[PDB]
RNA sequence: GUGAAGAGGGAAACAACCCAGACCGCCAGCUAAGGUCCCAAAGUCAUGGUUAAGGGGGCUAAACCAUGCACCGAAGCUGCGGCAGCGACGCUUAUGCGUUGUUGGGUAGGGGAGCGUUCUGUAAGCCUGCGAAGGUGUGCUGUGAGGCAUGCUGGAGGUAUCAGAAGUGCGAAUGCUGAC
RNA sequence: ACCGGGAGAUAGCU
RNA sequence: CCCGGCGAGGGGAGUGAAAAAGAACCUGAAACCGUGUACGUACAAGCAGUGGGAGCACGCUUAGGCGUGUGACUGCG
């Protein structure tokens, strides 16, 4: 049980999204959402949307226990240049 | 008869790089610098293949002198006695004996002292 | 309890049973070789070498198999004059198992 | 086989007592430096601190002959005032100058403890008696 | 190379899309061979074939009808599958029969070439072809 | 037997391609 | 004679000073110049004298003179192993050698011997959907350029031996094209 | 002044 | 079918030999940029290699010891 969700071609610099994401790596979803709520950086909204998509995929496709899901893996990578885009990836699993 | 050089060039670059692992950044990634680093490392290895004999000889001499001084005889006189005693034990074996078992070294040094005069 | 002997010009101190590295001495794999050149015999009370090349005993050795050493790269090139000269070397060797030392 | 190499963890380093009563400065310092480097022991290794702990007592009894009693200079500072204020500093500087430069050299030097009085709290370490 | 302009130059070989430094031109590779040399080579090849038992002489080689099946059967009966049949007058029936078979080639006496002789395993030439070749080679 | 045919010794010379490396001379 | 085109050791550092010409490996021994207080491998050695003159600390010798025995001391010599050239007795002839003596620093330059990429005949042969070319790691192998088998990806072509022809082997030309 | 051609122009050295 | 803004994007189910073929679609290396694992890491140096080499993690090894991963210290550079 390890759900994965990613957002491709995000209209934001990769470095800023990495800065935002590093704040929640290894944390738990319950407090990860709260941490992302008050992050004024624009990339915070995109990261929160990706995390919500990951949680939705885990709860629907996989069995249950959304609450105890942990952000085992989270990263951002450089994307195609039109300016540089970015790809955000988040993996949520019980372990 | 046009010929493309991609395959051979890439193979040569891979062969050069694979023997350059762990050279602190650019030297392990930039071929223009990696080749020079590999050549310099090879030259240093060639020099050290000869300097190793000198270093180990010096270490063995130091160990033999240290062991002998405990018996009250300097290294020079000890080796002179061994040579006059007609013993061909080299310095490596002397150091090994001194660091392993002291009884054999005591026998060697007492025989050397006896043969000094 | 060991013995020091000279085989390829470099003295080796060998204990019983343990195999030791030696130069490529031309002898068949099956046959055993006797190293009459024993420079020291070690026991509880070691016998000293009154005369060089003590003949009080001999050392038996068995050549398990021959073989070539590890690849070594030599660059005789120097002075950084933009020339490359790399040569490979693989020294021959023999691992000989010595069992039993005669005092 | 490969030549034996001293292990920086299992090597046993002992303690010794050295007294500078009427001892030449240069010779005493040289013997101390040689002993601290571990060269006297058979397990000497250049890159391993195999030396012992040597205690120097009564540094005020340092002996130097000739005109060096006043010709010597320190940094300004002079031999007389320096020896009066702290006899240990002369031996300390000599040993530091007569040891390798680097972390290993400073580590070996640290093992040298010197005092101007015979009494020392380090006697609990069962320090052996040594003569220079 | 189409274009111009010397603002260096864009048509230089180093520059991308530039002309080739040593662009080739349509040439001829034919090499002169002495007639006596050619005849000597042919004689040597024939002698080598003779000594290797790769040469078979037949009094006559004829096919009743221009049917490839008959030619294939005849060659099979003689344990031949890759041969160079040589004769005198080029019979229409034999040529038509052998045209389809890739492993079988038939040529007149004067059409023999070193490559054809060497490449094919066995060479079959009729007595009339033998005389014609002997006269030709002098 | 086109494979067996080979030129006589010394008849053909490969030639020197100068400017290609250092181990080939020029 | 030294560099050009000669490595190494000593003079603290240093091309010009001294010894000394590096075929390769060895955790073997013996030496030349220079050294034997520590830093740093070797005599805090012996003999009879002078003394205050001394890269760091220190030196009453750890400064100097002469003598003796020793030791450290390089890629120098020797010990073992391995490769190649050349002069020479023998079979041997197209080569193995039974060997012998010697040589093997090297820019410019000359000569000799080789690997690798495309296509053509060999080749309507061989391998290959039980896995081709390419990519990517491993092991073996050749003094080297290289070759061989195989893990994963790749999912359909590659080409043995022998010959012929090149748009044939990139590390820089303020080189050109694309990307960072 | 600009564009195409003589022109892969001409001596020089890098 | 679901999350997502009735977007973009993505995860399931399914076709498909393969979705390690998804319309940015054969093969997909390098520089460059990221996460995880193991190791070292902090006064500037000027090299950041090389011989020795403990220690630190991972396998073999009956074990000893060996290879792989980094390289405290140390001769030379």
């Amino acid at each position: 049980m390890e759900t994965i969700a990613k957002h491709r071609h995000a209209r934001s610099s990769a470095q800023k999204v990495r800065l935002v994401a590093d704040l929640i790596r290894g944390k738990k979803v319950s407090q990860a959402l709260d941490i992302l709520t008050y992050t004024n950086k624009k990339a915070a909204v995109l990261v929160k949307k990706v995390l919500e998509s990951a949680i939705a995929n885990a709860e629907h496709n996989d069995g249950a226990d959304i609450d105890d899901l942990k952000v085992t893996k989270i990263f951002v990578d450089e994307g195609p240049s039109m300016k540089r885009t970015s790809h955000i990836t988040v993996v949520v699993s019980d372990r | 008869a046009r010929v493309k050089r991609g395959v051979i060039a890439r193979a040569r670059h891979k062969k050069i790089l694979k023997q350059a692992k762990g050279y602190y950044g650019a030297r392990s990634r930039v071929y223009r610098v990696a080749f020079q680093a590999v050549i310099k490392a090879g030259q240093y290895a060639y020099r050290d293949r000869r300097q190793r004999k000198r270093q180990f000889r010096q270490l063995w001499i130091a160990r033999i002198n240290a062991a002998a001084r405990q018996n009250g005889i300097s290294y020079s006189k000890f080796i002179n006695g061994l040579k006059k005693a007609s013993v061909e034990i080299d310095r490596k074996i002397l150091a090994d004996i001194a660091v392993f078992d002291k009884v054999a070294f005591t026998a060697l040094v007492e025989k050397a002292k006896a043969a000094l005069a | 309890m060991y013995a020091v002997f000279q085989s390829g010009g470099k003295q080796h101190r060998v204990s019983e049973g343990q195999t030791v590295r030696l130069e490529k001495l031309d002898i068949a794999t099956g046959e055993t070789v006797e190293f009459a050149e024993v420079l020291m015999i070690a026991n509880g009370e070691e016998v000293k070498i009154g005369v060089p090349f003590v003949d009080g005993g001999v050392i038996k050795a068995e050549v398990v198999a021959h073989g070539r050493g590890e690849k070594v790269k030599i660059v005789k090139f120097r002075r950084r004059k933009h020339y490359r000269k790399q040569q490979g070397h693989r020294q021959w060797f023999t691992d000989v198992k010595i069992t039993g030392i005669s005092a | 086989m490969k030549t034996f190499t001293a292990k920086p963890e299992t090597v046993k380093r002992d303690w010794y007592v050295v007294d500078a009563t009427g001892k030449t400065l240069g010779r005493l310092a040289t013997e101390l430096a040689r002993r601290l480097r571990g060269k006297h022991k058979a397990e000497y290794t250049p890159h391993v601190d195999t030396g012992d702990y040597i205690i120097v007592l009564n540094a005020d009894k340092v002996a130097v002959t000739g005109n060096k009693r006043t010709d010597k200079v320190y940094y300004q500072a002079t031999f007389e005032e320096m020896i009066a204020r702290r006899p240990e500093r002369v031996i300390e500087i000599a040993v530091k100058g007569m040891l390798p430069k680097g972390p290993l050299g400073r580590a070996m030097f640290r093992k040298l403890k010197v005092y101007a009085g015979n009494e020392h709290n380090h006697a609990a370490q069962q320090p052996q008696v040594l003569d220079i | 190379v189409t274009g111009s302009g010397k603002k260096g130059s864009i048509k230089s070989p180093i520059w991308r899309s530039g002309g080739v430094t040593f662009a080739a031109r349509p040439q001829d590779h034919s090499q002169k061979v002495n007639k006596k040399m050619y005849r000597g080579a042919l004689k040597s090849i024939l002698s080598e074939l003779v000594r290797q038992d790769r040469l078979i002489v037949v009094e006559k080689f004829s096919v009743e009808a221009p049917k490839t099946k008959l030619l294939a059967q005849k060659l099979k009966d003689m344990a031949l599958e890759d041969v160079l049949i040589i004769t005198g007058e080029l019979d229409e029936n034999l040529f038509l029969a052998a045209r389809n078979l890739h492993k079988v080639d038939v040529r007149d006496a004067t059409g023999i070439d070193p490559v054809s002789l060497i490449a094919f395993d066995k060479v079959v030439m009729t007595a009339d072809a033998v005389k014609q070749v002997e006269e030709m080679l002098a | 037997r086109l494979n067996t045919l080979s030129p006589a010794e010394g008849s053909k010379k490969a030639g020197k391609r100068l400017g290609r490396g250092i181990g080939s001379g020029l």
